């Protein structure tokens, strides 16, 4: 008698206080790291070695998207009552930022298989492209967001509070779900693979060294991998789990919704410290950077 | 309220209903939040269900508005 009835779309204060908390800190942190990374790298330009360039671009894209970050907190506090330009320009570059920033940790990874796996041999003289490598990286991201950008506008609900959500129609729901399989396809997926094969390969050459260094090595490349794991993995696994959801796949229920709806924000913000974390994971844990900053201090 | 993934206002539909138990209507038409078509009847009791906007007499009434 009583399977029929409205689900209430079901939220509390305490989480968007918590939420917003969060987004300023990260905020700080990520500007403050890859503002100390830009002025480590470009002061003086001895020694610009790829990884220099690979960095340099991986800071950028991290401080966009934290420059992006705050108009993302006031959402959050009270929905987009911010305009449709805005959802459309701080959505664009708020996903440009995320695809380049992924495919940059990607790209870092092939440069680290094609250094320590294949060094002897003269295929190491094809990892000066990084100029044309990074171009194509953010052209590739750019044109990759462009579905942001045409079909995001503000959408109105009596029940739902102004949010900078999708129009692309009156099925867009079904839509959306076509739509995600781009970043969960060239945003987790392939550079997943790409970063384990490189990694794993790496992994087996340094094993079969005698070198003097090759614990500190392995250390930080597993560092390196776990943390992009745990930074991203739930993300990409509570947006599957809605999308079977929303396939019907998965038997549906009110606080099943409200479970999902819950869990992707606590993942987004889980996740939003990538841009937190590399310049520790991938540029201060090498002696080059601490030693040019302790430089620059003069 | 706050949401970044909208979703349907109703699961499942309801054809068991009398008129004069109705307090109040409502329509929510097919746009970006869901795909189906949603007429929310409020009775007056407090309990609210969701009914078919294929069926016939429902139908008609929604077109009329």
């Amino acid at each position: 008698l009583l399977d029929a009835a409205p689900c209430e779309p079901e939220s509390l204060e305490i989480n968007k206080y918590f939420v917003v908390i969060i987004y300023a800190l990260v905020f700080l942190l990520s500007l403050l790291g890859n503002s100390l990374v830009m002025l480590v790298i470009l002061y003086s330009r001895v020694g610009r070695s790829v990884t220099d360039v690979y960095l340099l671009n991986l800071a950028l894209a991290d401080l966009l998207f934290a420059l992006t970050l705050p108009i993302w907190a006031a959402s959050k506090v009270n929905g987009w009552i911010f305009g449709t330009f805005l959802c459309k320009v701080v959505s664009l570059l708020k996903e440009v930022n995320f695809y380049s920033g992924i495919l940059l940790l990607a790209c870092i990874s092939v440069d680290r298989y094609l250094a320590i796996v294949h060094a002897t041999r003269t295929l190491t003289q094809k990892r000066y492209l990084v100029k044309f490598i990074c171009l194509s990286i953010w052209g590739l991201s750019l044109l990759l967001a462009l579905p942001v950008l045409l079909f995001r506008r503000t959408v109105y609900s009596s029940n739902v509070s102004p949010a900078c959500y999708e129009d692309m129609g009156n099925n867009t729901a079904n839509w959306r779900m076509l739509l995600r399989i781009l970043p969960q396809s060239f945003g987790f997926i392939v550079p997943l693979l790409i970063m384990l094969f490189c990694y794993g390969f790496t992994l087996r050459t340094l094993f079969k060294a005698h070198m003097g260094q090759k614990h500190r090595a392995m250390r930080v490349i597993f560092a390196v991998v776990l943390i992009f794991l745990l930074c991203w993995l739930p993300y990409n696994l509570v947006l599957l789990a809605d999308t079977l959801m929303r396939t019907q796949v998965i038997q549906e229920t009110c606080e099943r919704r409200n479970h999902i709806d819950r869990a992707l924000d606590a993942t987004e913000i889980l996740g939003i410290l990538h841009s937190c974390l590399n310049p520790l994971i991938y540029a201060f844990i090498g002696q080059k950077f601490r030693h040019g900053l302790l430089k620059i201090l003069a | 309220a706050v949401l970044t993934e909208l979703r349907c206002t109703c699961l499942r539909v309801t054809l068991r209903v009398n008129p004069k138990t109705i307090g109040k209507l409502q329509v929510f038409p097919a746009g970006p939040q869901c795909s189906k078509v949603e007429v929310v009847a409020s009775l007056k009791n407090g309990k609210q269900v969701c009914l078919d906007p294929e069926a016939p007499f429902l139908k008609k009434v929604i077109q009329k508005i």
